[PDB]
């Protein structure tokens, strides 16, 4: 039942969902 | 790729392709003469683009 599909220390990665 | 495809499935087991996240124009369906029948029932044909 798929409705959408898309295919494209040292590091700080911030994300907001 | 769903209208100019080489092979189709049967009528009892028909192919179901979910089309979404794109641009629905349908003008190729109006202008092209490769079709024998073209009938819209629930929506007017010109109000689709």
């Amino acid at each position: 039942n798929c409705t959408f599909e898309y295919v494209s220390f040292k590091n700080l990665r911030e994300f907001v969902f | 790729e769903v209208f100019n495809a080489t092979r189709f499935a049967s009528v009892y087991a028909w192919n179901r392709k979910r089309i979404s996240n794109c641009v629905a124009d349908y003008s190729v369906l109006y202008n092209s003469a490769s079709f024998s029948t073209f009938k819209c029932y629930g929506v007017s044909p010109t109000k689709l683009n």
